């Protein structure tokens, strides 16, 4: 009745046109679940790796027929016969079947697809919402979104070192209002850029990549767009940054080289110079979030950043932790950062994702469920964010359906919850004082 | 893969049913109608020649 | 196997004794192997994934199998093998004359 | 059991940040269907209009709460109690309840959402795929896609008067291969534009809008991308155009003024000179499709273009027919075009969409199921194209999930169809000779 | 529960007393479907051949025990285990099992019977009408009947070369009214024939075969009967012809010899003279359809006839196309005829019948679903005609239930469709102009 | 689950193109039954009368919309809520609601349609064959068919006063062989009439009506057809007559006027001379059945005929008894005939039909289930004949599915019964000695 | 669900205090039928004979253990698998399995018990009265005693 009778993978396309895989699970009574995998990275020293074909003839070496075969011939034989509600048993069986720490034999994408499909099939069988199945009965908090609105760094030709700029509508009463505010600020920025003569077309996450003068100009034009939409910066809408300083960090010189993205004459900043540069940015602008402000291997710099700015600004480790329990435990021990960016395919299993979220929550850290550059129509991360009561999500801009799907799913979850649903806004930044 | 479970299985070959004429009358070699002989079974009588 | 099907009692027994949660895996020579090496052999092609695993053991001597039914020409139900079971009495047996045989009490 | 029990609409967001609505339908046995509406146009002489709030303080006047209330308080009380498999009866009841030729009282978006939700709920109740329910048992033909790859006109600042360019992989053996060819040509074009220094960010349809020199420059770069990917133009991959000549048509002077997009040096052509330009483009490049080659009101020009080029190239009427049975019949009478662009929200219901498709098929025309600029995660138009065996689909580029969702649905449909799946390619162009 | 578990076949009688076979299919849940095969021909170069016993002692060699044994012993083992809704898969499997282009091994009659039984069992399992299962949700068009009124040629001893004369009530508002008009015209013609002293007994198709003077006298009597019933010829009721020109075509002399049926001083007409005679008949009388006006191998004459009369008269190819896909391709390419007569037992499969119907529709041809000379009480062709929205049927006269069965099935379908049901009438001749 | 939920009637054509009605009964579990009424008579002193519209502008006054309205608006309200298995209660309720002894208020056709639809829906609900439902578990006797092979009297222009002649293949081992013999004799007679230059087109019952020289010529042609088929008359195949002697009976002079049909040179026979004529015909030919040998009101002549010929030949009362229980009881009282022709629409219900059959059986009489002139595709009378083990059926010739449908249903019943099926043949005439 | 799955006979007593046998038939869905056989004559020329033990140590030779064993070991395996509504087929199969014109091999009492039990279980399965199942819809006449 709830016994898994069919596990079947097929190769589909992600949001960039690159191959990914999807897994369908059928149980004995006819309950059905479909899990679609976001595109991650096939190479990684301490992150889960996805299995790619490497055949240059098909899809530029990016085919997923090998992971599809691993699901159909290896995972399917082991998992068929399990109870669909045995999420932890199925996930541990897949982890044991893979046998490697990085999930390189089966492919992390294969394991994640089977995990998501099993969870959705169990929720379908129980006739309950996915967030109810994943997080229990006390699932009520709607996440505060970090809407990526301006792109720089390696995603732009502009002389901006910071990879992403985001708006956080934490002053809205409900998630519906927060989404409306973000859409209106997005359109006001579109109009401002069109008047300024800058590029309006969107990128991977739906955000703009104009030709700004620098980071300061981008933050000022974001604030101008917020004020043009009719909202108060620093009270209703805040600014977040994804610096991704590991891209412009000189490891051998131990210096954050800003000249990589901002021309030859850009200031070259050491660790403490980066610290007080970020402090000056925080004091000048209504910045609530800074992500990857230090290199993934600059532990002393991360500790100095948390000592300096951790009390008032959320410091997210994306590349610092890479959704790894060991790295998060190490960062908690050394008081490095106060937030972790959670990506499901970086660890490859729903059980381990929830373990990382719980470990982050127990230490006073905030877990931010995040999207990948290549996404799908699958909106499971919205259900994960509501299920864990994380209170913060990062699923992209207000442009492409790969991002709008999660916002629509969150709207549906809020409508289903009704009067029980809570949008906490600034109260979801519990890692910060006051 | 061919695991011995509990005390194993019974070995029963198939061979034509045969009646024998003995002093007690007519004796069927096997008691079933699916023609199942207990493979390897035999009887003996030992004398002191 | 068309005349018979899996019994519902055995299916329920297997379902909530969780015997499919404790599979054993084998290589091509029928020797027990860990799931990691089984996966590695199946991926490499050295193991057939279909006939190389077992679903533990169900206790209690339950009948594993029940007769399967079909529809006769008038829409009535009937066991699949009941009516085509046999047509001739196979002739037989042979009455071997063995009066000279010392029986044992 | 199949009696409709609940009809509920809510407001969600489309693939542009603008609001749209989705409708959920529940029957007595628990069968569930969801229909999301692509964003259309609220202004149209003889095309169905969508209902927008007009409140400038909410979403810039684009809110859809009026249509949501129309479904929740008007349509729901009328449809609840119907059998879910009565699609024609439900659609006729909704059309009568509107009582307006362009569905302005209830909104065409509301009616289309209820139609899609009811059809999907009926497919869910019968446990059949949506294409099987919609089109019957003999549904096997996977459509030939016209993948938009280059933009122009009002979608670009380049001096290209044509609205967009498409690649048609009509030489592929399967739809899977055609999708792989389109993806590889897309990535090859991205690499070529990177070498030339042109822009890489995608537009609304997912296609690039670089700063080309002209129409011939764009077509030649498309051919270069096709050859770089490893495919033969004119035998494997063909080229289509959407001119959208209604944008640069001067109604008073009866001329096609390219100066609106190609600068002061552009040629101002009459109908005959425009037909000559299209014919010489067809003779110069492997062009198999021309969409909106003439103005929507230039019937003499359309007739002359069909007499000249209609034997060897496909002439699609997008703004010519606006998914209208009266206009399509008038065009069939006067031998204008040989194809119609079928937009499901330009007419309002699934019954009327299928009536337009079957009328075009009976007239020897091809029906091309099309997307809208603002799309959703809904992928019903894929099931419409497969169900009607139309053999052609226009569902955008290979760069956004609003477009990739339809391609993934077509991949799924091909996988379930299996050995009976048919990809005809060039034989799908049955409106052409040889 | 939808898995086919039982396939039985048995030998029954057709409408002429010759044997045929019927097939019954039972699924696991008890869904039942019965298919009855019309009596076709076991000879033909490029048509599907039925299988007969050949035992001259039994039924004059017309027994069907061999085909029944094929269904019971060969087809049944291959088909049992399939899903009953896998009609395309079952049909392809049976075509592969035959392994012969004309289905001579298993028998076309056996294959068609199993196809019909499977389709009807699938419709029973889904609890939907047969036309809904066959053609989807958009099945509303009630076919216009061309019903036989007067016979000649090889079915009568009168000096009339043309095989059949039909009335087409295309001016009727509904199918019910069209049926009433046809029955009343039939009875009025019966009264006229009784007054004239001619014969009243009906033939194989249910129509009269009286001893007239010629073609013109027969058409004049038909028009007189139409006016006697109270309907305007050429506005309410039209005439149609089935010439069967192959029966009086001399291949050696390449001439149409009317002396075979019309006497000794009968006119002998070439292809051009035959075209002139048919055009004169069309100008003289309200003839709207002509069937087999040329020989089955006279492609040049067919092309010239379609050039001359193809704009105003529907030209049906029965022996011309033999409902063969290849012949229909050649005819569409060569502009020969504008309509095809669709007989389901000349193909042997519902899938291929529907393929031929949609292929003909895509070219602007009309598919006229037709009966055979020896029919049954089965009325699946009515559901086929409604399912494809073909809009034309040719199912016989008004005097035997081998035709009245199909007429009553169409009455039931029109009753079930309710307000949705449409009788296009004169509009169903979409192969004509204006 | 067996409660009647819907009763609905509609107007459909019969086998002669005249209207009739059919009823559909639905129970709440989905069981479905359909009863289609043969065309009887709307007049008659002691026969149940059907309801016709009488509107000469619709179907020549033969419409059945009045009885359809009677079913829909009167009968259905009373019947809905009854158990579908309560056939006797439903029939008695309908008889009481009608009130008139001739079923004239509601129409005998309406009552019969509802009775047959209820019986078939009850058989469908119980998942049993209809003959098993009607007659119980002990239902095995296949009727001995009496095929009408030659017509006469009012059905022919030949100088034959007898209304028709029949072949009775009572020497066959099975019903399948009896039907095969009847078909072969029919085809041999067709060949003989073709070689002799006589007519071939069949009449209402599917038999020939050629221009014979007389009764002796017709019986001789039938016997030569039997011998040409390869069967011995008087051992394998027997002759039967239906004189319809009430048609040419002159009540003024109490004489049987053969000059009405056989011309002025025919002999006019009194009651005793008619006796000797029938007796000499019996001695000359292998005649086992004579139907309507005397007038419907010649009770003394009927008694004399039973006294003299009633020991060796079967004397059927068709118009003598008009399936009336009162007339049958009166005939049993004074030994008039030894067989009754049962016509289900001539009495009105299935309850009264079975009552008349059992009363005939109890007196040694033979009950012959007979077709009406206007039949349908309904084959309920075959199930009635098998259910009562009547051993005789009269359902026309071997040439129209109105007649072949009953034989096909008998073939289906025989094949379903299998080994237990019995064909008595000559033993079915249990009213005759030896 | 209407397939006979269990046929079981047991020895009971009749009116006179003499043994007889009764047969219970169970189908797949739980439909139940019980037929009890009247006591007849074990000797007869052209009359069906019943089976008696003939052991004077039990019931004066009137015991019905032999017919009970015949039902339990012979008829039961032959009948299980049939549809309970196939009365004629079951009766013909039992008559053929006996192979004796007087039904002396299995016993006429055993065959009648199985026949009545099958009819009653078929009536129970169809949820209809026994007379309705046996005689069809047109059963109305109450007999004159």
């Amino acid at each position: 009745m709830s016994i898994i009778t069919d596990v079947y993978a097929r190769e589909v396309l992600d949001s960039r046109g690159n191959p990914t895989l999807e897994v369908e699970v059928y149980t004995e009574s006819g309950a059905f679940g479909r899990g679609m995998v976001p595109s991650g990275a096939s190479t990684g020293e301490h992150e889960a790796v996805e299995l790619r074909d490497g055949d240059k003839a098909r899809y530029g070496g990016l085919g997923t027929q090998k992971a599809v075969d691993n699901v159909n011939n290896v995972i399917a034989e082991h998992i068929i016969g399990f109870d669909v509600r045995d999420q932890q048993g199925i996930d541990r069986a897949m982890i044991a079947l893979d046998g490697t720490p990085n999930k390189g034999k089966l492919g992390a994408n294969a394991i994640l697809g089977v995990s998501i499909a099993v969870a959705r099939a169990a929720a379908d069988y129980l006739e309950v919402p996915l967030y109810s199945y994943l997080g229990g009965f006390n699932t009520k908090v709607l996440p505060t979104p970090m809407m990526n609105i301006i792109n720089g760094g390696s995603h732009s030709d502009a002389p901006i070192a910071f990879q992403e700029f985001m708006i956080v509508p934490a002053g809205a009463p409900t998630f519906k209002e927060a989404l409306r505010w973000g859409a209106e600020i997005f359109h006001a920025l579109k109009k401002i850029l069109k008047e300024r003569g800058l590029e309006t077309a969107v990128g991977d996450e739906g955000g703009f990549a104009p030709r700004f003068n620098g980071t300061e100009d981008g933050v000022e034009t974001i604030i101008k767009a917020i004020e043009a939409a009719g909202y108060v910066p620093g009270k209703d809408v805040f600014i977040g940054l994804d610096c991704a300083s590991s891209e412009f960090y000189d490891a051998e010189h131990k210096v954050y080289g800003y000249t990589k993205f901002e021309g030859e004459g850009a200031a070259v900043r050491t660790a403490a110079e980066q610290i007080d540069y970020l402090e000056e940015l925080v004091n000048k602008y209504p910045i609530i979030t800074i992500e990857d402000g230090m290199d993934e291997n600059d532990w002393d710099g991360w500790k100095a950043l948390t000592e300096r700015l951790g009390g008032k600004v959320q410091l997210v480790g994306d590349d610092f932790f890479v959704t790894n329990t060991a790295y998060l435990e190490k960062g908690i021990a050394e008081h490095a950062a106060n937030s972790i960016l959670i990506k499901v395919n970086q660890i490859g299993t729903l059980t381990e994702t929830f373990d990382a979220i719980e470990m982050a929550k127990e230490a006073g850290y905030t877990a931010v469920v995040s999207h990948r550059s290549g996404e799908t129509e699958d909106s499971t991360i919205a259900d994960i964010a509501v299920a864990t009561n994380a209170g913060q999500i990062k699923t992209g801009s207000l442009s492409r359906t790969d991002r709008i799907a999660k916002y629509n799913q969150l709207l549906r979850i809020e409508d289903q919850l009704g009067e029980v649903a809570e949008y906490r806004g600034l109260k979801s930044f519990y890692n910060l004082k006051k | 893969k061919t695991k011995m479970v509990k005390k194993g299985v019974l070995k029963l070959t198939k061979a034509p049913l045969k009646i024998v004429k003995i002093p007690s009358g007519n004796h069927s070699l096997i008691k079933n109608h699916e023609s199942f002989y207990e493979m390897g079974k035999a009887n003996f009588m030992i004398k002191e020649i | 196997m068309k005349n018979f099907k899996i019994s519902s009692t055995y299916r329920a027994a297997r379902k909530q004794q969780k015997t499919a949660n404790r599979k054993s895996f084998y290589n091509d020579e029928g020797y027990m192997i860990s799931p990691s090496e089984w996966a590695d052999g199946v991926i490499k092609g050295l193991i057939n994934p279909k006939n190389s695993w077992s679903n533990d053991h169900v206790k209690g001597y339950l009948p594993r199998v029940s007769p399967r039914s079909h529809w006769t020409k008038n829409g009535y139900r009937e066991y699949l093998g009941i009516g085509k079971s046999r047509d001739i009495p196979e002739k037989e047996p042979e009455v071997i004359e063995m009066m000279d045989l010392e029986l044992v009490v």
